[PDB]
């Protein structure tokens, strides 16, 4: 009764954290690519 | 040009995803081996943590992701084939890991069916923890397998 | 499908005297198909015993430890903690941890099965029952039964006091790896810290490129 | 029980803050990319 609630809570927390980490990694890759492309083109 | 133009960022994104998945798998393996590797608990419940699968898979994933990341910077124009081969073998590694994961999942389901009072002793509690780890590792391995298959098909398309 | 195993003691008292005879029976529905041997573990050591019933004719101090029995094709049974001492009086108990509304048996025993009379049982240094010779098995145990128990009796015509033993009567919170239940929170917290660092680096680089690509 | 509950509450607040910051940064970078095109 009591432990399954926190079980599901931790599972959904881990899922959301993994999704957010993948999103942030994609954002970092995109911004690094944009910055390096701008630096190469301008300079 | 669909994936031919989409790959420029997807390759790096999936390489980073592979690195992250390998890191989490290594952390899980280290934690379980340090804590949950006592002789009191049975061996069938810890099917994954008996043949060295977590450490080997984490090492393979880390190596493949690092090679992919280095190759994405166009280093010596040679690491493309090495990364392709590493991810090709990582596909089989992930398939074997999925088979081990489903075997451990059904074994833990049988053990939980044997349990009646829901974690009435140490054995049922560690079985529940092991099946939570099994679900988490199954999700991570599905993500890693998708990353590996995408990278392999992209590199096959490039090398043709 | 494989089933769980259970270990039973004869006598069921987990605390016995030195030299006493105790039989450990491991029948966990091993009759699924044919007869089979058994695996016995004592302090992580696989003893050379493969019988359903293990007999210790002369229990010693070294016999105490953690006992786990496992039948072939079945999972390991619940561990049993055997405690053997060499005191004049002992308070034998059926189990050390009892769930809510459970039942456990407590009996005061003398050396070499000597006659024991006028036994008083104290819980938390407070007497709760005076038994002449009958056991004081308690049924429907609650949270208030948790504490330290010790029996004081008369060996022949000499007053003796047994060693204090702690019996924990609690809910289903047996616990042991509850810090492993913090492993998921700790991992997601570490992952969120990594994400925060990545966001800091991303925003610093975004400001730098904004000053660059302006 | 209560420990993992309060941890979940604070982590949900942290995740909401991080998601809002990510959305703002993504909107800014999308506007910058559109202006660059
Ligand atoms: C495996 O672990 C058990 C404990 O569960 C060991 O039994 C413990 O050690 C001896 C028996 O060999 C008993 O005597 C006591 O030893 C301690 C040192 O540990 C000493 O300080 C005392 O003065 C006394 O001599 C001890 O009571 C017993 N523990 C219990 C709770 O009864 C067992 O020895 C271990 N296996 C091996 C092979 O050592
Ligand atoms: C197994 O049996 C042994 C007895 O051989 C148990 O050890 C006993 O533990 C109790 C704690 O509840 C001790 O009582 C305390 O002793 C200290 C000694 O300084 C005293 O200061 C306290 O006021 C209290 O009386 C008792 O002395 C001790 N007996 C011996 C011979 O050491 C043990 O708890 C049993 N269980 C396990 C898991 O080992
Ligand atoms: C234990 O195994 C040995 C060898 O297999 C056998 O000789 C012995 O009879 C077995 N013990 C029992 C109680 O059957
Ligand atoms: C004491 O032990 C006896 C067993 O003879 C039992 O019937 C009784 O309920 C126990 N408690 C009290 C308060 O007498
Ligand atoms: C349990 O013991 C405490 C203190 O000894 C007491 O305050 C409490 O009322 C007891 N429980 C019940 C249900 O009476």
């Amino acid at each position: 009764g009591e432990p399954q609630l926190c079980y599901i809570l931790d599972a959904v927390l881990f899922l959301y954290g993994i999704v957010l980490t993948l999103l942030y990694c994609r954002l970092k890759i995109q911004v690094r690519k944009a910055a390096i492309a701008s630096r190469e083109k301008a300079d | 040009q669909t994936w031919r133009t989409f790959l420029k960022k997807e390759l790096e994104f999936l390489g980073a995803t592979q690195i992250l998945v390998g890191l989490i798998c290594l952390c899980f393996g280290t934690i379980v081996c340090s804590v949950l590797y006592v002789s009191d608990f049975d061996e069938e419940v810890l099917l994954l943590y008996k043949l060295g699968y977590p450490f080997w898979g984490a090492v393979l994933f880390v190596l493949s992701g690092f090679l992919s990341i280095i190759s994405e910077r166009k280093n010596t124009l040679y690491l493309v084939r090495g990364s392709l081969g590493a991810n090709i073998v990582s596909s089989i590694a992930a398939g074997t890991g999925i088979a081990m994961l489903i075997l451990n999942l059904t074994n833990n389901f049988a053990y939980m069916n044997n349990c009646k009072n829901v974690t009435e002793d140490d054995g049922c509690f560690v079985a529940s923890f092991t099946t939570e780890l099994v679900l988490m590792m199954l999700f991570l391995t599905i993500l890693a397998f998708c990353s590996a298959v995408l990278f392999t098909i992209y590199r096959i398309g490039q090398e043709l | 499908a494989t089933e769980k195993s259970v270990l039973t003691l004869d006598p069921p008292w987990i605390r016995i005297f030195t030299g006493e005879k105790v039989t450990l029976s491991c029948y966990g529905n091993n009759h699924l198909q044919m007869n089979s041997t058994t695996k016995w573990i004592h302090n992580g050591t696989v003893s050379e015993v493969n019988s359903s019933h293990l007999v210790i004719v002369s229990a010693t101090v070294q016999d105490s430890g953690k006992y786990i029995c496992q039948k072939q094709g079945l999972f390991k049974s619940k561990p049993v903690y055997l405690n053997v001492t060499q005191d004049w009086l002992l308070l034998q108990t059926s189990a050390d941890m009892v769930l809510v509304h459970g039942s456990f048996d407590i009996r005061c025993h003398g050396w070499k099965n000597w006659n024991v009379r006028k036994v008083i049982y104290y819980r938390n240094d407070h007497a709760f029952n005076y038994s002449y010779e009958s056991p004081v098995s308690i049924r429907e145990a609650t949270l208030n039964d948790s504490g330290t128990y010790h029996c004081k009796g008369y060996l022949r015509q000499v007053k003796y006091e047994s060693d204090k033993f702690r019996i924990a009567v609690v809910k289903a919170y047996k616990c042991k790896y509850y810090w492993l239940q913090l492993i998921f929170p700790l991992l997601v917290a570490i992952l969120f810290a990594v994400d925060t660092g990545l966001l800091l680096s991303t925003e610093e680089q975004f400001k730098s490129v904004l000053e660059i690509q302006k």
